[PDB]
DNA sequence: CAATCCAGACTGAGCACGCTGTGA
RNA sequence: GGCCGUAGUGCUUGCUCUGAGUUUUAGAGCUAGAAAUAGCAAGUUAAAAUAAGGCUAGUCCGUUAUCAACUUGAAAAAGUGGCACCGAGUCGGUGCUCACAGCGUGCUCAGUCUG
DNA sequence: GATGGCAGAGTACTA
DNA sequence: TAGTACTCTGCCATCAGAGCAAGCACTACGGCCGATTG
C-alpha cells in the first residue's frame, strides 16, 4: 500500500502514462512472465506508452456504400428496359440481350456470335461505318421519319437512360431556347409593352457576352445593370434579369406587395409562387415571367449545346456529331502538318502509347490536360497551325464525345431526345405507343433522398415504411412507399430527445408552446419602475396576462416603450398563423392546443408543398380552400430544446401545476425556468433527477462512440481508459490519489484553389490569370496569404510582388502572447509588421480607418471570414481592453475543451462510486487536466529539452512531466481545485503569470525561498534540491515500456486498379468466372493476419512429404473462408498434415526478440519492422536541442548568448552521438550499406557548422527507429529504406504477448514448435 | 557426570522431544479466512545448503511430513548472530494476518531478572534445545503450515507440512510458554526453597548453598526428562556461581556487564554516517541501566539521528562521544534487587535532563540496583527549576516502578519539592496522583545527593 | 448596502520509522 | 458564472444522384516480303463489371467502430500475475519470518483553554 | 502520404 | 548445368462533383441576470 499518482498524456494515435510517488519517483516491480520459456520474472518501471493506428471515419464506407448502391439502381434500370422490350426483340432477333449480356467475354468462352448487335461481321462493320458513334444514330433516330431497326432504337434509348444527366434543375427545359440575344430583346419588349410610362432601352449593349461571362451571376448581374440605363438592382427590370440568370430576387419592392414573395426559376416550387405572385398583383406579368423563364433557359442551354437547334431536334447529339467531325478535320491537319514539317516525331506522336500525343491520348492513359501539355509545344513549333493553337488554348481541339466537362449536361435534354425517338418510331411499334409513359419514368425515376433504401427489414440504415408489401417499381412507388411516413421517420431518426426527459422529443422551434413559454420567461425577468414605488417589483400573473394580451398578441415585437404607453399609460407563430386563417378566437382557444401543434409540427417536419398538403387534408374542413393553401404556402425550419411533457405535461405533486402554470402564476417571486428547475422544495428537480436516472448508462465502447469529436480521439480515449484500469489493477486494485491528464490539440490544396477561384471571380480581379499558381504551390502559406489578400498589402495601401515573396513579414492581428493561434484565419502578409502599430495590441486605429474598406470587400469576397474581420476592425469597438487580456492570458493554462470535460468525466464516474449518508459522492481520486503550455514551460524553463524524433519515449517522459507538474500545482494552490481539478483584471493578469513561478530558484531578482511549503498548512510542495535531480534521473532511464497495439487489418480487399491480363498468379479475378491470366484482375491483396503453420508439402517429382514451418497471410477476402475451415482452406493452399493446436494467430505489429535484444514487429506475412528504441542520453538529446535551435531562438540576450558557448565548448558531442547511432544499427538495425552510407555522409560533411551538423544528425535516428523503415536524408546524401522483406528468422524467435501496459507478457519460444 | 545419571533429559542423549503431557493444539483461524497460497520465494544457492541438512534430519524425526494442502508459505533461512547454521525459519507472513490473536504472556526481560534475590547465590542455567518443536500439532491444523522443498536426490517434490509448532509462527512463543509453564508448576510446589526462573525456553535455578543446588538440579533434570523436554549439554552452566543469563553476568548475587558487550560498544570507530551513529547508539541504550545519567551524556547525539539532516561531527559531537566511551570502561556492578526489602530512589535534574540511582539497603551502605536517566518533554523543558524537580520525579519514579514490582519505595532529592507538589505555584492533577499514592511512594528525609550517584 | 463565491499551547489514544537487546 | 438573441466557421452521421477512369470483347487493317520486318491506313464509339460475394431474396447487405495471451463460457462477459531497498544501456542484484523489551523522533484523530 | 505489394534483374544452392 | 529459391531496387497506389437532413464545437457581439452574509 502506497499512495499514488498516474499521469496521462492523449494523442491521436499514442497514450503515454505514468505512476509517481509522493516523491515524484516511478516505481519498479517484478512481474510474471508467462509462457514454455525459462524466463519467470522481469523487472520493469512502471512508465511507457501505447502506440495504435489512428482511427478513421466512416466517409469513405459511405461513399462506397452510394457506389454501390447507385450501380444496382443502374442495373435495375436497364433491366426494366430489357423487360419491356423482351417480347418484340424475341420476335426480331432472341438472342439480342444474350449477346449484350456476355460481351465481357473472350472468344471461346461465348456461346454465341461474337458480333453482339447483328451477330454478322457484314451487318456489324456497315453500321459501325453508317454511325461511327452512339450520338450519331440518337440523332439519326430524333430527326428521321422512317421505319427504324428495333436493336438499334433499344441501343439508342439503353443509352440515354444508363447516362441520364444531373438532377439539379427541376421544372422542365426547352431545348428551343438558344439564342440570348433575341430572347433578351423578346423579354425588353415585353417590359416596354407593359411598363409604358417608363421604357426600358438596351440597344447597343452585348446581352450575350454579358449574360453568358464567365465571371459569378452576381458580377454578371452587376455588369448588365451597369450598362442598361433606367433601373438598377432591386428595381423590376434587374430583379427579373436575376431571376433569369439564376438569383433569387425579391418582388416585394417592384410592387410594394410588403411580402418577400421570393421566386427561384430552378426550384420546383417556382410554378406555386408564381402563381401566388400572380393572384396578388395581376395577370399581366405572366408574359414578362414567360420571357424571363425563356431566358433562363437560354443562358443555361447556351454554355452547353454550342449548336444551332433550328434545324435538328437533338442539339446535344447534333453538338457532339460536331465535336466528331472537328477531331476527325483536326486529326488530318495535324497529320498532314506533321508529315510536311516533322516528319521524325510521326513515329512518337501517333504510334506510341507510352509517350503523351494522340497514341497515348486515344490507346494509352493520357488525359486532355496532358495531351494537350504535349503537343502545345510542337504546334508552337510549326507554321499553319494558328486555328489549332487557338483551339488548344480554349480548350476545344481533338475532344472526345465522353469527356469530364459532361457533368454539366441536363437530364432534361436526353429526357427531350428519347420522347422525340419514341415519337418517331411509335406509329410502326404500338408496344412502343403503349410504354411511352413508363420509359419516360424509368429515365426520369429517382428515389427520394428522404425516403432512403427500400429495405424490408434487413437493413440497418433504411427507415421507409410500405403501406402496401409488393415489389417497389419507379411506376408503384407512390402506391406502394408512404412517402409522408417515410419523410417524418427521416426527420425524427436524427433529431435530438431532450435532456431533462432522455425519452421525450423536442418539441419544433416555432412550436406556439415554445413561443409562449420563451416570451413568458423574457416578460418576467423585466422589472419595471414608475413614479410612487417604494422598491422595484415584478409583474404580478394577471399583469403578465394582460401585457402579453395587448402588446404580444398584437404586434410581433414588444418594446419598452409600448409596454409603457399601451399598458402602463393606457389602462395603468401566432402573428403568421393569425394573417393566415384570419381567425382570433380559434387561436386564442385553448381546446384547438393539439391541432395547432399538429399544423406546425408538419410544416417543420415536410418541405414538399405536396407532402404538406396531404398531411394538412385532415384539417381541410376546418378551414376553407385558400386558408388551406397559405398553410401549405407556409413553413417553419428549426428544432426546439424542450420537450413538450417538460413544458407543460410534468406537474408538481404539491400544486398540481406544470412549469408553463407556474410561469404564468409567477407573480411577485418571477422565478424564471431555471429557478423551477433548481428549486429544492419543488418536485420538477426530483421528477427531472429520475427521468435521467432510467437508462443509466451504456457501455464503455457506446458512450464513447456517441461522444462527439474526431474517431481518432475516440479511440485514445478508449485505451486512456483501459490503461488507467490495467495500470489500477496492476497497483494491488488501490485507486490513485490524482490522475493527471492531458490531450493535444491535434485534398486541402483543393480547397485552397477552388477558395481561391471563387473569391477572385466574386472580386472581378484577374490574380490568377496574371500568374497561375498550382496547388502544390498554393500550399505555401506566404503565397496562399498573398494570394488570399489579392495581392495588395493589408496593414497600409501598397501592392505587393509574387516575385518579391519570401522577403514581406507575416503577421498575426491577435499578438501571438496573448493567443497563439497560427491559421490562415488569425495570419496576416504584409511589407513590414511595424505598419500595424504596437506591437502589443490589435492593428491600430488610423490602419483600421485605411482599410476598412478594403477588408469590407475581402469578406464580400470570402476571402476572410467573419472572424477576422471582427479581429481585425477590433480597434474601432475599443481594441484589446486589460479584461480581454487577462482572459487571454488565463485561457492558456485553464483547460476549457469540451472533449477533456468528457473524458474527466469518465475517468471520475469509473473511478470515484461510493456514496455518503447525504448521497454525497466521496471524491476518492481527484481528476486533473491541464494544457500542454504548463509541461512545456517547465521543459523550456528547466532543461527538460524534448527531440520527438530520437524515439518514443517522450510520450512517456510527457505524461510523467504532467503528473508532476498537475500534483505539484494542487499541492501549492488547493483553491485553484474549480479550475483544474474535475468536480481585478490587474489582480487576475498577474496571478497566473507567475503561478508557475514558484518552481525556480529566482524570479524576474526575488529570493524565493529553495524548499517550498503548502502556506497555511505544513505541506512541502517542492524542493529544488533534489526533485529536479529526481526528474533528471527518470528522465534518463533506459527502459520504458513501449507497446506498438497489434490489430487485425480490415477493410479493402486490395488495390481497386483493375490490371490487363498477365500470366501471373498474383492476380485476383475480378469474377468467379472470369480468369485474371484472360481477363485482368486485381492484385496486391491487403493481409488481415498472418497463421503460423506447421505441416507437409509434396516437394518434387515423388511428391514427398517435407516438414515445413512457414507464415500464411490471411488476406481480408478469404478471412472468412479460413475462420469456417482452416483445416480444409490449408489443404487446399497445399499443405498436408497441419495440426490444428500449432495453428497461431498472428495480427499486425507482432513482437518477436531473436538475439541480443534485438525485437522486430510483423509488418505481414512477407515483411518485417523494426522493433526496438534507442535511449539517447539527455545530455545527448539537450545538445542536439540546443545545437539544432528548436523553435529558433526564445531566450533572453544573455541566456541565448551562454547557450551557444555550451554548444562550442560541447562540440565533440556530435561524434559520441554518431558513434552511438553506429553501435545501436550494429546491434538491432544491421543495415549494413546504409550504415556506410551514414558514416561516410557525416565524414564528408564534418567541416560544416555545428547547427547544420545537429539539423542533419536528427534525420539520422530516422535509420535507428521503430516501425517501418523510410528513406532519411544527410546534406545531399539521401538513404534509402533498408526493408525487412523475409520473415523466416522470426520463425525460431521468442513470440512476445504484450498487455496494454507491456507490463504483463506472455513469451513462447517458437524454436520449440 | 550429570549426563550418564539422567539419559532422558540431556537433548545430546535422549533424542527428539516430545512433550507427553500437553494435548495436540488446534490452531485457529478467523470466521472471515480462506486458504492462500504463496510460491516459495526465490532463495540464494548458498541458503539453500543451509537449510538442507535441517530438511533431512526433520524428515526423520517425523516433524516433517509430505502433504497436499492449499495453504503455502515460502520457506526462508535466518542465519544465527553466530557461524552459519542456517536455522530454518516459515516465513509465515500471510497466515499470521489470518490466525486469530491471543493474549500473551511471555515475560519480559526486565522483570525476569527482579524476581532473583541476592539470598539465592547458587545458580544453574539449563537451555531447552529445540523448544519450539516439543509441542504436537493436531493433524486438522497441519494443513495450515507447509512449503514446497523438491530435491531430485530425495525423491519426493510438494508439501511438507509440520506436525509441530513452527518457527517464524506468531503465536509459538505464547503457546510454548504456557505449555511448559504448567508442567513446571507442579515442580515448584515440590519445592519451595527453589527459586525458578523462566524465559521462553531459558531455565534459570537459584538456591541458597551448594547442595541445594545439586538436589534441586537433579529434581529439575528428572523432571524435565519424564516430560519429554531435552536440555542442551554443550551449554548447560550447572552449580557455578559464575553464570551467563539473559545477557547479564551474574556473580556475588550482583548484575554486571559481560566484557564482551563492553568491548562491542567501544570497539566501532568514531561515527561518519546517521546509520553508524543509530548502530552505536542502540548498543550504549542497552547498557544505559549501568551508565549514570546517560540521558544527558548521550544528548548532543540524538538530534543528529534523524533521517532529515546533515551528519556534522562537532567537538561538542565527539565530547558526548568520549563521555560515552570513558563511562562504559568503569561500568558499576548492578545489584540484584530484593523484593522483601524497601527501595530508595534519588532523583536530580539539570538542564532539562532528569537524572537519578535506584538503590537499596546493603549492610550500612546502599548499593545501586539501576541508574534511571530520561529526557525531560518540551512542556516540562521551559518550566522553573523548582517546577522542573516535580516533573523530573515524576518521570523517573515511572521508570522505577517498571522494576521494583510496584513496591514501595522513597523518593530523596536536594530540593524539598515534595510539599511543594501539595501546593504548586490538567498534568498537574496527574501528577498529583502518582507522587501522593502513599501506598506505593513516600518522601523521605530531604538531602542532597553526590554528583556520581 | 457592499463584497465575495482560523492561530497558540497542552493532553490522551492509536500508528509508524530507525536502531539495539533476549530468545526462537 | 449562467440565461439568451444574432451571425459566421469547422467538423460528424445518414440519404438521393452525376461525370469520368480502369478491364475484356465488338468496330474485317492494306501492300511487299517464306519469315521476322518495313512502308501506309486508322484512331473519337458501344456492351458488361466496378470490391470476390451473401441469404434474409430486398430496386437489401458487403471497406466505420471493436480486437495481447490463458481459464470458464453458447455468447454477452467474468477471472489470471508478492513487497521493499540499492543501483542502471532497454532492466539487474540483494533481502523478506517471529514474540517480548529499551531508546529517539514524527504523524493522524479527538478533547481542553485563550485570542 | 507513408508503406506494403509486385515485377524484374542479380546471385546462389542443389538434383 | 538447369531448376527453384532468396535478395535488392524502383514504381505504384480510382478520382472529381451536386443537393438534402439532423447534430456538435468554437468564435464573436450585445442585454440582462446572482445570492448570501457581515
Amino acid at each position: 500500500d502506497k499512495k499514488y499518482s498516474i499521469g496521462l498524456a492523449i494523442g491521436t494515435n499514442s497514450v503515454g502514462w505514468a505512476v509517481i510517488t509522493d516523491e515524484y519517483k516511478v516505481p519498479s516491480k517484478k512481474f510474471k512472465v508467462l509462457g514454455n520459456t525459462d524466463r519467470h520474472s522481469i523487472k520493469k518501471n512502471l512508465i511507457g506508452a501505447l502506440l495504435f493506428d489512428s482511427g478513421e471515419t466512416a466517409e469513405a464506407t459511405r461513399l462506397k456504400r452510394t457506389a454501390r448502391r447507385r450501380y444496382t439502381r443502374r442495373k435495375n434500370r436497364i433491366c426494366y428496359l430489357q423487360e419491356i422490350f423482351s417480347n418484340e426483340m424475341a420476335k426480331v432477333d432472341d438472342s439480342f440481350f444474350h449477346r449484350l449480356e456476355e460481351s465481357f467475354l473472350v472468344e471461346e468462352d461465348k456461346k454465341h456470335e461474337r458480333h453482339p448487335i447483328f451477330g454478322n461481321i457484314v451487318d456489324e462493320v456497315a453500321y459501325h461505318e453508317k454511325y461511327p458513334t452512339i450520338y450519331h444514330l440518337r440523332k439519326k433516330l430524333v430527326d428521321s421519319t422512317d421505319k427504324a431497326d428495333l436493336r438499334l432504337i433499344y441501343l439508342a434509348l439503353a443509352h440515354m437512360i444508363k447516362f441520364r444527366g444531373h438532377f439539379l434543375i427541376e421544372g422542365d427545359l426547352n431545348p428551343d431556347n438558344s439564342d440570348v440575344d433575341k430572347l433578351f430583346i423578346q423579354l425588353v419588349q415585353t417590359y416596354n409593352q407593359l411598363f409604358e410610362e417608363n421604357p426600358i432601352n438596351a440597344s447597343g449593349v452585348d446581352a450575350k457576352a454579358i449574360l453568358s461571362a464567365r465571371l459569378s451571376k452576381s458580377r454578371r448581374l452587376e455588369n448588365l445593370i451597369a450598362q442598361l440605363p433606367g433601373e438598377k438592382k432591386n428595381g423590376l427590370f434587374g430583379n427579373l434579369i436575376a431571376l433569369s440568370l439564376g438569383l433569387t430576387p425579391n418582388f416585394k419592392s417592384n410592387f410594394d406587395l410588403a411580402e418577400d414573395a421570393k421566386l427561384q426559376l430552378s426550384k420546383d416550387t417556382y410554378d406555386d409562387d408564381l402563381d401566388n405572385l400572380l393572384a396578388q398583383i395581376g395577370d399581366q406579368y405572366a408574359d414578362l415571367f414567360l420571357a424571363a423563364k425563356n431566358l433562363s433557359d437560354a443562358i443555361l442551354l447556351s454554355d452547353i449545346l454550342r449548336v444551332n437547334t433550328e434545324i435538328t431536334k437533338a442539339p446535344l447529339s447534333a453538338s457532339m456529331i460536331k465535336r466528331y467531325d472537328e477531331h476527325h478535320q483536326d486529326l488530318t491537319l495535324l497529320k498532314a502538318l506533321v508529315r510536311q514539317q516533322l516528319p521524325e516525331k510521326y513515329k512518337e506522336i501517333f504510334f506510341d502509347q507510352s509517350k503523351n500525343g494522340y497514341a497515348g491520348y486515344i490507346d494509352g492513359g493520357a488525359s486532355q490536360e496532358e495531351f494537350y501539355k504535349f503537343i502545345k509545344p510542337i504546334l508552337e513549333k510549326m507554321d499553319g497551325t494558328e486555328e489549332l493553337l487557338v483551339k488548344l488554348n480554349r480548350e476545344d481541339l481533338l475532344r472526345k464525345q465522353r469527356t469530364f466537362d459532361n457533368g454539366s449536361i441536363p437530364h432534361q435534354i436526353h429526357l427531350g431526345e428519347l420522347h422525340a425517338i419514341l415519337r418517331r418510331q411509335e406509329d410502326f411499334y404500338p408496344f412502343l405507343k403503349d410504354n411511352r409513359e413508363k420509359i419516360e419514368k424509368i429515365l426520369t425515376f429517382r428515389i427520394p433522398y428522404y425516403v432512403g433504401p427500400l429495405a424490408r427489414g434487413n437493413s440497418r440504415f433504411a427507415w421507409m415504411t410500405r403501406k402496401s408489401e409488393e415489389t417497389i417499381t419507379p411506376w408503384n412507388f407512390e402506391e406502394v412507399v408512404d412517402k409522408g411516413a417515410s419523410a417524418q421517420s427521416f426527420i425524427e431518426r436524427m433529431t435530438n430527445f431532450d435532456k431533462n426527459l432522455p425519452n421525450e422529443k423536442v418539441l419544433p422551434k416555432h412550436s406556439l408552446l415554445y413561443e409562449y413559454f420563451t416570451v413568458y420567461n423574457e416578460l418576467t425577468k423585466v422589472k419595471y419602475v414608475t413614479e410612487g414605488m417604494r422598491k422595484p417589483a415584478f409583474l404580478s400573473g394577471e399583469q403578465k396576462k394582460a401585457i402579453v394580451d395587448l402588446l404580444f398578441k398584437t404586434n410581433r415585437k414588444v418594446t419598452v416603450k409600448q409596454l409603457k404607453e399601451d399598458y402602463f399609460k393606457k389602462i395603468e407563430t401566432y402573428h403568421d398563423l393569425l394573417k393566415i386563417i384570419k381567425d382570433k378566437d380559434f387561436l386564442d382557444n385553448e381546446e384547438n392546443e393539439d391541432i395547432l401543434e399538429d399544423i406546425v409540427l408538419t410544416l417543420t417536419l415536410f418541405e414538399d408543398r405536396e407532402m404538406i398538403e396531404e398531411r394538412l387534408k385532415t384539417y381541410a374542413h376546418l378551414f376553407d380552400d385558400k386558408v388551406m393553401k397559405q398553410l401549405k404556402r407556409r413553413r417553419y425550419t428549426g428544432w426546439g430544446r424542450l420537450s413538450r411533457k417538460l413544458i407543460n405535461g410534468i406537474r408538481d405533486k404539491q400544486s398540481g401545476k406544470t412549469i408553463l402554470d407556474f410561469l404564468k402564476s409567477d407573480g411577485f417571486a418571477n422565478r424564471n425556468f431555471m429557478q423551477l428547475i433548481h428549486d429544492d422544495s419543488l418536485t420538477f428537480k426530483e421528477d427531472i433527477q429520475k427521468a435521467q436516472v432510467s437508462g443509466q448508462g451504456d457501455s464503455l465502447h457506446e458512450h464513447i462512440a456517441n461522444l462527439a469529436g474526431s474517431p481518432a480521439i475516440k479511440k485514445g480515449i478508449l485505451q486512456t481508459v483501459k490503461v488507467v484500469d490495467e495500470l489500477v489493477k496492476v497497483m494491488g486494485r488501490h485507486k490513485p490519489e490524482n490522475i493527471v491528464i492531458e490531450m493535444a490539440r491535434e485534398k486541402n490544396s483543393r480547397e485552397r484553389m477552388k477558395r481561391i477561384e471563387e473569391g477572385i471571380k466574386e472580386l472581378g480581379s484577374q490574380i490568377l490569370k496574371e500568374h497561375p499558381v498550382e496547388n502544390t504551390q498554393l500550399q505555401n502559406e506566404k503565397l496562399y496569404l498573398y494570394y488570399l489578400q489579392n495581392g495588395r498589402d493589408m496593414y497600409v495601401d501598397q501592392e505587393l510582388d509574387i516575385n518579391r515573396l519570401s522577403d514581406y513579414d507575416v503577421d498575426a492581428i491577435v499578438p501571438q502572447s496573448f493567443l497563439k493561434d497560427d491559421s490562415i484565419d488569425n495570419k496576416v502578409l504584409t511589407r513590414s509588421d511595424k505598419n500595424r502599430g504596437k506591437s502589443d495590441n490589435v492593428p491600430s486605429e488610423e490602419v483600421v480607418k485605411k482599410m476598412k474598406n478594403y477588408w469590407r470587400q475581402l469578406l464580400n469576397a470570402k476571402l476572410i471570414t467573419q472572424r477576422k474581420f471582427d479581429n481585425l476592425t477590433k480597434a474601432e469597438r475599443g481594441g484589446l481592453s486589460e479584461l480581454d487580456k487577462a482572459g487571454f492570458i488565463k485561457r492558456q493554462l485553464v483547460e476549457t475543451r469540451q472533449i477533456t470535460k468528457h473524458v474527466a468525466q469518465i475517468l471520475d464516474s469509473r473511478m470515484n462510486t461510493k456514496y455518503d449518508e447525504n448521497d454525497k459522492l466521496i471524491r476518492e481520486v481527484k481528476v486533473i487536466t491541464l494544457k500542454s503550455k504548463l509541461v512545456s514551460d517547465f521543459r523550456k524553463d528547466f532543461q527538460f529539452y524534448k527531440v520527438r524524433e530520437i524515439n518514443n519515449y517522450h510520450h512517456a517522459h510527457d505524461a510523467y512531466l504532467n503528473a508532476v507538474v498537475g500534483t505539484a500545482l494542487i499541492k501549492k494552490y488547493p483553491k485553484l481545485e474549480s479550475e483544474f481539478v474535475y468536480g481585478k483584471a490587474t489582480a487576475k493578469y498577474f496571478f497566473y503569470s507567475n503561478i508557475m513561478n514558484f518552481f525556480k530558484t529566482e524570479i524576474t531578482i526575488r529570493k524565493r525561498p529553495l524548499i517550498e511549503t503548502n502556506g497555511e498548512t505544513g505541506e512541502i510542495v517542492w524542493d529544488k534540491g533534489r526533485d529536479f535531480a529526481t526528474v533528471r534521473k527518470v528522465l534518463s532511464m533506459p527502459q520504458v515500456n513501449i507497446v506498438k497495439k497489434t490489430e487485425v487489418q480490415t477493410g479493402g480487399f486490395s488495390k481497386e486498379s483493375i490490371l490487363p491480363k498477365r500470366n501471373s498468379d498474383k492476380l485476383i479475378a475480378r469474377k468467379k468466372d472470369w480468369d485474371p491470366k484472360k481477363y485482368g484482375g486485381f492484385d496486391s491483396p491487403t493481409v488481415a493476419y498472418s497463421v503460423l503453420v506447421v505441416a507437409k508439402v509434396e516437394k518434387g517429382k515423388s511428391k514427398k512429404l517435407k516438414s515445413v514451418k512457414e507464415l500464411l497471410g490471411i488476406t481480408i477476402m478469404e478471412r472468412s473462408s479460413f475462420e469456417k475451415n482452416p483445416i480444409d482452406f490449408l489443404e487446399a493452399k497445399g499443405y498436408k498434415e497441419v495440426k490444428k493446436d500449432l495453428i497461431i494467430k498472428l495480427p499486425k505489429y507482432s513482437l518477436f526478440e531473436l538475439e541480443n535484444g534485438r525485437k522486430r514487429m510483423l509488418a505481414s506475412a512477407g515483411e518485417l519492422q523494426k522493433g526496438n528504441e534507442l535511449a539517447l542520453p539527455s545530455k545527448y538529446v539537450n545538445f542536439l536541442y540546443l545545437a539544432s535551435h528548436y523553435e529558433k531562438l526564445k531566450g533572453s540576450p544573455e541566456d541565448n548568448e551562454q547557450k551557444q558557448l555550451f554548444v562550442e565548448q560541447h562540440k565533440h558531442y556530435l561524434d559520441e552521438i554518431i558513434e552511438q547511432i553506429s553501435e545501436f544499427s550494429k546491434r538491432v538495425i544491421l543495415a549494413d550499406a546504409n550504415l556506410d552510407k551514414v558514416l561516410s555522409a557525416y565524414n564528408k560533411h564534418r567541416d560544416k557548422p555545428i547547427r547544420e551538423q545537429a539539423e542533419n544528425i536528427i534525420h539520422l535516428f530516422t535509420l535507428t527507429n521503430l516501425g517501418a523503415p523510410a528513406a532519411f536524408k544527410y546534406f545531399d546524401t539521401t538513404i534509402d529504406r533498408k526493408r525487412y522483406t523475409s520473415t523466416k528468422e522470426v520463425l525460431d524467435a521468442t513470440l512476445i504477448h504484450q498487455s496494454i501496459t507491456g507490463l504483463y507478457e506472455t513469451r513462447i519460444d517458437l524454436s520449440q514448435l | 557426570t550429570w549426563l550418564s545419571d539422567f539419559p532422558q533429559a540431556w537433548a545430546e542423549t535422549g533424542g527428539m522431544g516430545l512433550a507427553v503431557r500437553q494435548a495436540p493444539l488446534i490452531i485457529p483461524l478467523k470466521a472471515t479466512s480462506t486458504p492462500v497460497s504463496i510460491k516459495q520465494y526465490p532463495m540464494s544457492q548458498e541458503a539453500r545448503l543451509g537449510i538442507k541438512p535441517h530438511i533431512q534430519r526433520l524428515l526423520d524425526q517425523g516433524i516433517l511430513v509430505p502433504c497436499q494442502s492449499p495453504w503455502n508459505t515460502p520457506l526462508l533461512p535466518v542465519k544465527k548472530p553466530g557461524t552459519n547454521d542456517y536455522r530454518p525459519v516459515q516465513d509465515l507472513r500471510e497466515v499470521n494476518k489470518r490466525v486469530e490473536d491471543i493474549h500473551p504472556t511471555v515475560p519480559n526481560p526486565y522483570n525476569l531478572l527482579s524476581g532473583l534475590p541476592p539470598s539465592h547465590q547458587w545458580y544453574t542455567v539449563l537451555d531447552l534445545k529445540d523448544a519450539f518443536f516439543c509441542l504436537r500439532l493436531h493433524p486438522t491444523s497441519q494443513p495450515l503450515f507447509a512449503f514446497e522443498w523438491r530435491d531430485p536426490e530425495m525423491g519426493i517434490s510438494g508439501q511438507l507440512t509440520w506436525t509441530r509448532l513452527p518457527q517464524g509462527f506468531k503465536n509459538s512463543p505464547t503457546l510454548f510458554n504456557e505449555a511448559l509453564h504448567r508442567d513446571l508448576a507442579d515442580f515448584r510446589i515440590q519445592h519451595p526453597d527453589l527459586i525458578l526462573l523462566q524465559y521462553v525456553d531459558d531455565l534459570l535455578l537459584a538456591a541458597t548453598s551448594e547442595l541445594d543446588c545439586q538436589q534441586g538440579t537433579r529434581a529439575l533434570l528428572q523432571t524435565l526428562g519424564n516430560l519429554g523436554y531435552r536440555a542442551s549439554a554443550k551449554k548447560a552452566q550447572i552449580c557455578q556461581k559464575q553464570v551467563k543469563y539473559l545477557g547479564y553476568l551474574l556473580k556475588e548475587g550482583q548484575r554486571w556487564l559481560t566484557e564482551a558487550r563492553k568491548e562491542t560498544v567501544m570497539g566501532q570507530p568514531t561515527p561518519k554516517t546517521p546509520r553508524q551513529l543509530r548502530e552505536f547508539l542502540g548498543k550504549a541504550g542497552f547498557c544505559r541501566l549501568f551508565i549514570p545519567g546517560f540521558a544527558e551524556m548521550a544528548a548532543p547525539l540524538y538530534p543528529l539521528t534523524k533521517p532529515g539532516t546533515l551528519f556534522n561531527w562537532g567537538p561538542d559531537q565527539q565530547k558526548a562521544y568520549q563521555e560515552i566511551k570513558q563511562a562504559l570502561l568503569t561500568a558499576p556492578a548492578l545489584g540484584l534487587p530484593d523484593l522483601t526489602k524497601p527501595f530508595e530512589l534519588f532523583v536530580d535534574e539539570k538542564q532539562g535532563y532528569a537524572k537519578g540511582v535506584l538503590t537499596q539497603k546493603l549492610g550500612p551502605w546502599r548499593r545501586p540496583v539501576a541508574y534511571l536517566s530520561k529526557k525531560l518533554d518540551p512542556v516540562a523543558a521551559g518550566w522553573p527549576p523548582c517546577l522542573r524537580m516535580v516533573a523530573a520525579i515524576a518521570v523517573l519514579t515511572k521508570d522505577a516502578g517498571k522494576l521494583t514490582m510496584g513496591q514501595p519505595l522513597v523518593i530523596l532529592a536536594p530540593h524539598a519539592v515534595e510539599a511543594l507538589v501539595k501546593q504548586p505555584p490538567a498534568r498537574m492533577t496527574h501528577y498529583q496522583a502518582l507522587l501522593l499514592d502513599t501506598d506505593r511512594v513516600q518522601f523521605g528525609p530531604v538531602v542532597a545527593l553526590n554528583p556520581a550517584t
